[PDB]
């Protein structure tokens, strides 16, 4: 099963590229929140960014992690340019609840949700 | 159209009710459909 | 040896002898445009669309009746084959009216599809087009005989699988009215199957008649209810709702077959359903309210009560998932009593022992039986598809079928033995020539109905039938594994409740009085508020309750079989899950969702929240119920019958008669079929 | 030409009149529910049943190729007058 | 508290399950005569680990695996349950 | 060229941006569509249709339509083998159910069987 | 078939047959199928490692000029281990002929950036990356064109549904445009339309 790679040799170089990407996102926040005339503190946005990094935490193939690094690189280039607008950055946040919980009783009052 | 106007069918108006959006007399949409599922009738008598 | 060569379009293949051209073409992947052939009926070479050119032949032969001789070369797509098909299609579209908008088979015609993909396009026949006066075959089947192309398919249908013989050809030439001369209502069981047999829009549905069109509706997988057989049913649903149902094919059971009550049974499913939970009011009036007040009242009462006062009767069409959830909450609180509407005896360990309480054989495997007797029931009005299978067996190969209890209108020249259990045991045991046919036959089958199960002597009659099966089991060395013995049922949830370890019959409530009980679909009067103390607190969780629901204290709006992913068992032990097609009107949540929410609110919990975890606990309780779509053959019949000698009581000489005996008793025995005015129309039609 | 609700509203030719526990009534407030005044069932019974003393007849419906296609209906039952599925207007034979 | 229900999980081919088939040939009518009050039950699906479970004491379920065991050991496990 | 490759399964739901709610919530169904029995044509076989479960469809209060908040409601995926069907259902992360294909059973018919001498198989009408 | 039937050029049939046999015999390393359609356009079905060599060959070599680039498309076909189809289309100025280079590809293993031999393939590659996800290594600029930047999911897959997961509206609460989950006011009534009965017997695939 000789399958071509993308960039790396195992998950270790993938961890190196994603921690470089996380460093770039971490020092890329304050210019964005200063520029876009936003509404949310710096640490809250940084916490949701690192939460997004925590979200995909069970991926083991090197090609998929490399491709997520490429996706984050594309999105970081677009945010460090002013190509995106206020709507997109607020669209990364989810403030428009929908507070729909996993409570089975609350799943029962508004239901049909297996 | 005074050469031959008419038609010999008895449903055609003679008022010709003109455009009326922004009046107290204007069209509304609704459903031309009767009862959907016919909810259960509870009986009126008591058991004690 | 048993192989004959054909060059279907120059492609060689081996074919079994005796078969014909069309089966070989379906063996190689071809079709042939056909009308009067059908894969469940006799072959009658009438349609003429099925033609095909064989080389070295001046004529063009029909591909239905021609036997496969050695070494053919079949030209399915030759020149004069296509010429003949264009000709015969141009003949068929002369006497057929222009009803393509108003017809009922717009996307589902056969003339239209074959006239595109094989017919001509420019027509002829400037003047003519005869017209035929329609009949009124019955208030369930709309009938316009002008669209009839005289393809002679319903006639063979009736004369074989219905046996009724009310539809015949009248006339000659162009004038051949196909129908009944005497204007009699063609009414029997499986009469609903004739509107799908009719390959054109001539014999069609009456309640569906001008309500939909096939391309808008979407198909949905489902499993039949109201019968212990479970024909495979596809619901043509439309717009969060329905339109109608259709049968579809399982190999073991119900190949292109459905009950007529089943076919026309969706009206009462949509007629007067329950919508919201309902709580009584101190005026005495069952008002409706939100889930909060109702579930709080139920949870407070259930937490404030224990003992042997917790009863649950589950009858009619209920899940297995809801039964698992109710049983689990039931054993969370303290203890048990659970009953169904119907009664099964527990003497020779009948609740366990997979042998006795279901149909042991294969329903397709009854074709290989030789001598069958039938102790009290009526299979024409208890799972009529099984009766159609019996008649199909008797028509193809040899049978000898006797009936014990009442001479009914089974339509296939049956033997009748009389009405006493002493007659059946003594005649079939000691000395009788029909009993000699039993002893010196090869593959016999005794079918026990659930109708004679209702009396108190059911343990004794069960013991007698097990004695007959045990005597033939010790006789003749045949065949093991195979068996004379099988029984039938009426409700699938009865079989599921027998599987999950419940008490059949209301006897545990008859002895021990409860003080809190849950009715899951108790239609009939098993228990009332007079066979029970005055402070009842019954909770009816159901749908379109009209008998049983005004009795109730707390109404819960349960779901329906088209509204939840069930897991049902046939009469021979096959787990068939349903698929959700319609979301229910009203609040009306799922049943196991209601029970696990009740466990959430009352002071307990359950270690499962989703239907996959419900399937995990169902896998805990019974392993076969999650392994779908498959048969399960148990053993230990002699062990069951030697367990049966614990209780050996009287076989009273009352003449046992099946109450399943007439047309109204077929049509009205459910809340669903009782509600639908379609069934009321055909009840007053058949009676008056 | 029409009938009227107990609340005092124009009903339609289809029986879709309302409760007193609704809200489509409150979107009908102040704005006229424009029902069709002339119904459809009423015009048919006013028509004279066209009687031809033939056996099997044709129908076009108001001009050749302007209307429903040709339908050939039967007149062999006598108490059951043959109705065109398109026209709606009945026929009787004569003898 | 007391016993409520006993469940048996079997197949057609496994050596311990074959031991349970021998146990259920020889010592089930004896087991049923022992208690006509306990609803023990026997199940097969097509093939499964031949389990023996017992639910009692307000829903507490207990497992024994009767894989690769003989019939007298199954009798011993039945005595362990009852 | 005998490069890096690991031998693991695929978890493409990290790439296709789909909500995890609609991943873990729904459950696919893989089946051969049964023939629409009012017609008689078996060309509608020879496929492997993947659908999803049907879900909530209320009514538009203003018109009487059918509205739904279900984005994966009206898909169908036509496949040609059950092997790659189940492979794809594993590959794109969602759970799945597998029904099984049921063939038309071959039979034994003849016009001569319809016209026997002593056997009760007799059409008696044609 | 003398009226109303489109005639076909059997001269071009034989010429494209001979040319396809020529190319297939002279590059045995990557050529897997050469098929001639009945309506006479050449199709060459290609392993995804001779992308750059075969395109350097087809742009040049002077027996086949083929400067003009048409579409690059990707057609999403499941039930295949290699799903997607990168379809180059080439047109010769001097010769008036069209060849469809159908090279295959999977979900993840890339192909190799035809912009180094074909400048017109640049934005085609950017578009096919944004809409499908066929990765394009050794390429300068892979960004998003024909989507929103807050949008993702590669919506031209068959796996992505018709209506997208997001839906915009305006609200005065946060004084801006927000993106909610999809709430259709009408069903998009899907029509089962594929009738049976085998409209083309020449294209009968064999059974199992
Ligand atoms: S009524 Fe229908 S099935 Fe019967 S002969 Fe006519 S077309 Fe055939
Ligand atoms: S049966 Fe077929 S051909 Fe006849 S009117 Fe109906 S759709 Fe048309
Ligand atoms: S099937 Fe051969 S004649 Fe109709
Ligand atoms: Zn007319």
């Amino acid at each position: 099963t000789s399958v071509k790679p993308i960039f790396s040799r195992d998950m270790n170089e993938a961890k190196r590229r994603v921690r470089e990407l996380y460093r770039a996102w971490y020092r890329e926040v304050p210019n964005t929140v200063h520029l876009f005339q936003l509404d949310i503190s710096v640490k809250q946005g940084r916490d949701k960014v690192r939460e997004m990094f925590k979200k995909n935490a069970h991926v083991t193939d090197p090609r998929v992690v490399d491709l997520l690094v490429i996706k984050g690189k594309m999105e970081l280039e677009e945010t460090i340019n002013v190509w995106k607008q206020r709507t997109h950055v607020m669209r990364f946040f989810h403030e428009t609840e929908a507070p729909r919980p996993k409570d089975f009783l609350s799943k029962f009052y508004v239901g049909h949700d297996p | 159209p005074t050469v031959k106007p008419p038609t010999a069918r008895k449903f055609i108006w003679t008022n010709h009710k003109f455009n009326l959006s922004g009046t107290p007399q204007q069209y509304v949409p609704y459903s031309t459909t009767r009862k959907k599922i016919q909810e259960w009738v509870p009986p009126s008598t008591p058991y004690k | 040896s048993n192989l004959i060569e054909v060059f279907v379009d120059g492609q060689s293949v081996m074919v079994e002898p005796g078969t014909t051209v069309l089966q070989a073409c379906e063996k190689v992947g071809m079709q042939i445009p056909r009308f009067c052939y059908h894969e469940r009926l006799s072959v009658a070479g009438n349609c003429r669309m099925c033609l095909v050119e064989i080389e070295k032949a001046p004529k063009v032969v029909a591909a239905c009746a021609m036997p496969v001789m050695k070494g053919w070369n079949i030209l399915t797509n030759s020149e004069k084959t296509k010429k003949a098909r264009e000709g015969v299609m141009e003949f068929l579209l002369a006497n057929h009216p222009l009803d393509c908008p108003i017809c009922d088979q717009g996307g589902e015609c056969d003339l239209q599809d074959q006239s595109m993909m094989f017919g001509s396009d420019r027509s002829r026949f400037l003047e003519g087009k005869r017209a035929v006066e329609d009949k009124n075959i019955g208030p369930l089947v709309k009938t316009i005989m002008t669209r009839c192309i005289q393809c002679t398919r319903c006639i063979r249908f009736a004369s074989e699988i219905a046996g009724v013989d009310d539809l015949g050809t009248t006339g000659r030439g162009n004038d051949m009215q196909v129908g009944t001369y005497i204007e009699k209502m063609f009414m029997s069981e499986l009469s609903g199957n004739i509107i799908d047999i009719c390959p054109v829009g001539a014999l069609t549905s009456k309640p569906y008649a001008f309500t939909a069109r096939p391309w808008e509706t979407r198909k949905t997988e489902s499993i039949d209810v109201m019968d212990a057989v479970g024909s495979n049913i596809v619901v043509s649903t439309r717009t969060g709702e329905v339109m109608r149902i259709l049968p579809r094919m399982h190999e073991d059971i119900n190949e292109e077959w459905i009950s007529d009550k089943t076919r026309f049974a969706y009206d009462g499913l949509k007629r007067q359903r329950l919508t919201e939970p309902m709580v009584r009011n101190e005026k005495g009036l069952l008002t409706h309210t939100t889930w909060e007040d109702a579930l709080s009242r139920v949870a407070g009462m259930l937490q404030s009560c224990q003992g042997n006062d917790v009863a649950a009767i589950a009858g009619g069409l209920v899940d297995a998932e809801a039964l698992i959830a109710l049983k689990d909450l039931l054993n969370r609180v303290d203890s048990d009593t659970l009953c169904t509407e119907e009664v099964f005896p527990t003497a020779g360990a009948g609740t366990d022992l997979r042998s006795n309480y279901l149909l042991n054989t294969t329903i397709a495997g009854v074709e290989e039986a030789d001598v069958v007797l039938l102790v009290g029931t009526n299979p024409r009005f208890e799972a009529p598809l099984f009766n159609a299978r019996i008649r199909k067996s008797w028509l193809h190969n040899d049978l000898k079928v006797a009936l014990i209890g009442s001479p009914v209108d089974l339509t296939y020249r049956y033997d009748h033995l009389g009405d006493s259990p002493k007659i059946l045991q003594d005649i079939a045991s000691g000395s009788h020539p029909f009993s000699q046919v039993l002893q010196e036959a090869k593959k016999p089958m005794v079918v026990l109905g659930s109708s004679a199960l209702q009396r108190n002597d059911g343990a004794a009659i069960l013991a007698a039938v097990s004695n007959i099966a045990q005597k033939i089991r010790t006789s003749s060395g045949v065949t093991g594994d195979w068996k004379v013995m099988n029984i039938l049922h009426r409700i699938a949830s009865q079989v599921a409740a027998l599987d999950l370890g419940y008490k059949p019959g209301v006897e545990a409530i008859r002895k021990n009085p409860p003080k809190m009980l849950f009715l899951l679909g108790a239609d009939g009067g098993c228990v009332t508020r007079q066979d029970l103390p005055k402070d009842c607190f019954i909770v009816y969780q159901g749908h379109h309750g009209d008998v049983g629901a005004p009795i109730a204290d707390v109404i819960l709006p349960g779901a329906a079989y088209t509204e939840k992913s069930a897991t049902y068992v046939n009469t021979e032990g096959r787990a068939q899950q349903t698929k959700v097609a319609v979301m229910p009107p009203g609040l009306a949540r799922e049943d196991w969702k209601i029970i696990r929410a009740l466990s959430e609110i009352a002071g307990m919990t359950l270690p499962y929240d989703t239907l996959d975890q419900v399937r995990n606990r169902l896998e805990e309780v019974s392993p076969n119920l999650v392994r779908y779509d498959d048969v399960e053959g148990a053993n230990y019949f002699q062990q069951a019958s030697e367990l049966s000698k614990l209780v050996n009581q009287q076989l009273l000489a009352d003449p046992l008669v099946p109450p399943q005996l007439t047309i109204k008793d077929f049509y009205m025995t459910d809340s669903i079929s009782r509600a639908s005015q379609t069934m009321a129309k055909c009840v007053k039609a058949v009676t008056e | 030409g029409v009938r009227t609700s107990p609340t005092g509203e124009k009903v339609t030719h289809t029986g879709q009149v309302y409760d007193d526990e609704d809200y489509r009534r409150v979107r009908f407030v102040g704005r006229q529910k424009e029902v069709n005044e002339n119904f459809a069932i009423d015009l048919i019974a006013e028509q004279p049943v066209s009687q031809v003393g033939s056996r099997v007849i044709s129908c076009d419906g108001g001009g050749g190729a302007l209307g429903h296609p040709r339908v050939y209906i039967n007149l062999d039952k006598e108490t059951k007058t043959g109705t065109c599925g398109y026209c709606g207007l009945q026929f009787r034979q004569q003898h | 508290l007391g016993l409520r229900e006993i469940r048996i999980h079997l197949c057609q081919r496994s050596p311990g399950s074959q031991g349970v088939r021998d146990f259920i040939e020889k010592r089930y009518v004896e087991l049923k005569k022992a208690n006509p009050d306990l609803p023990i039950l026997i199940r097969e699906c097509s093939d499964v680990q031949p389990k023996l479970w017992a639910r009692y004491a307000f829903g507490q379920e207990k497992n024994v695996s009767l894989n690769n065991f003989s019939a007298d050991q199954v009798t011993r496990a039945l005595e362990n349950v009852l | 060229t005998q490069l890096i490759t690991v031998d693991e399964k695929l978890d493409i739901t990290t790439l296709t941006g789909v909500p995890e709610e609609h991943i873990k919530t729904r459950k696919a169904r893989i089946f051969v569509p049964a023939r629409n029995n009012m017609q008689s044509g078996v060309n509608n076989t020879k496929k492997w249709k993947m659908e999803f479960d049907t879900r909530e469809r209320w009514e538009n209060p203003l018109m009487g339509w059918a509205s739904t908040a279900d984005p994966l409601s009206n898909l169908v995926l036509t496949f040609s083998t059950k092997e790659d069907a189940i492979a794809f259902a594993e590959k794109n992360g969602w759970s799945y159910d597998v029904e099984e294909r049921k063939v038309p059973k071959p039979k034994s018919k003849s016009y001569g069987a319809n016209f026997s001498w002593n056997k009760r198989t007799r059409v008696s009408t044609k | 078939t003398r009226p109303t039937v489109r005639p076909r050029n059997d001269v071009a049939h034989k010429q494209l047959s001979a040319f396809g046999e020529y190319v297939a015999e002279i590059l045995p390393k990557y050529v897997q199928q050469v098929q001639v359609s009945c309506f006479s356009e050449l199709e060459i079905c290609i392993h995804p490692d001779g992308v750059i060599p075969v395109l350097t060959f087809l742009r040049d070599h002077s027996n086949a000029q083929f400067k003009s680039l048409a579409d690059l498309t990707a057609v999403d076909i499941p039930t295949r281990q290699n799903r997607f189809e990168i379809v180059y289309n080439l047109l010769s100025l001097r010769f008036n002929s069209r060849i469809r280079v159908k090279t295959y590809t999977d979900e993840l293993t890339p192909v190799e950036s035809s912009v180094s031999v074909y400048k017109a393939a640049n934005w085609y590659e950017r578009e096919i990356w944004d809409m499908f996800g066929v990765f394009f290594a050794n390429h300068p600029d892979l960004r998003r064109i024909l989507t929103d930047y807050g949008f993702e999911g590669h919506p031209f897959r068959k796996d992505f549904p018709l209506s997208g997961y997001v839906e915009l509206r305006y609200d005065d609460e946060v004084k801006r445009v927000v993106a909610e989950p999809v709430e259709l006011a009408q069903e998009f009534r899907k029509f089962d339309l594929n009738s049976p009965w085998e409209a083309f017997p020449a294209y009968r695939q064999p059974p199992e």
